[PDB]
């Protein structure tokens, strides 16, 4: 809903304390790679693996976002201040984002 | 300059004395002031209340900050704490000046 000319989103990296809660955001940059040349293919343990190792499974083209380290989401100074003022924490909601998009 | 914050309308002095209670006056009258007086002292309970204004830390350093901090390792006495025989004691003169802010 923008064209080639527009941006589709803006840089929010902030943290809030409003004292009952703290809203942390973190905006980043990324690049996605073409994975296994558009294809899924099979995978599984080879030969010569202990019985303990052996797997088997599915590689898939595609990629996926994870942000589930704290360190995503916190600065050294926001978690300090989480964990020196507070008994405890748990998330509410969450909100996520991808915007200027570019193919190249 | 020992440090604090300088009133011109400080907070009042609250002043407080024993009334005298006169012994046993002579039976004929004497115009000398009394020496003579009831032995007594007075104790009771006193509470201040204070209500302080705080200004909240706003700063976005990334690395942590300096806090005043108990130290963990072990001890005989606990620091801020009586003894024990009783006594409680200050171990260090802790200042209020810990969080950084910029120029």
């Amino acid at each position: 809903a923008d064209g080639v000319g527009n941006s589709s989103g803006n840089w929010h990296c902030d943290s809030q304390w409003l004292g009952d809660r703290v809203i942390t955001t973190s905006t980043r940059t990324w690049a996605l790679p073409t994975y296994n040349n558009h294809l899924y293919k099979q995978i599984s343990s080879q030969s010569g693996a202990t019985n303990d190792n052996h797997y088997f499974g599915y590689s898939t083209p595609w990629g996926y976002f994870d942000f589930n380290r704290f360190h995503c989401h916190f600065s050294p100074r926001d978690w300090q201040r989480l964990i020196n003022n507070n008994w405890g924490f748990r998330p509410k909601r969450l909100n996520f984002k991808l915007f200027n998009i570019q193919v190249k | 300059l020992m440090g604090g914050f300088g009133l011109k309308h400080p907070p009042p002095q609250i002043m407080i004395k024993n009334t005298p209670v006169p012994a046993n006056p002579p039976t004929n009258f004497s115009a000398a002031k009394f020496a003579s007086f009831i032995t007594q002292y007075s104790t009771g309970q006193v509470s201040v209340e204070i209500e302080w204004e705080l200004q909240k830390e706003n700063s976005k350093r990334w690395n942590p900050e300096i806090q005043y901090t108990s130290n963990y390792n072990k001890s005989v006495n606990v620091d801020f704490t009586v003894d024990t025989n009783g006594v409680y004691s200050e171990p260090r003169p802790i200042g209020t000046r810990y969080l950084t802010r910029n120029l």
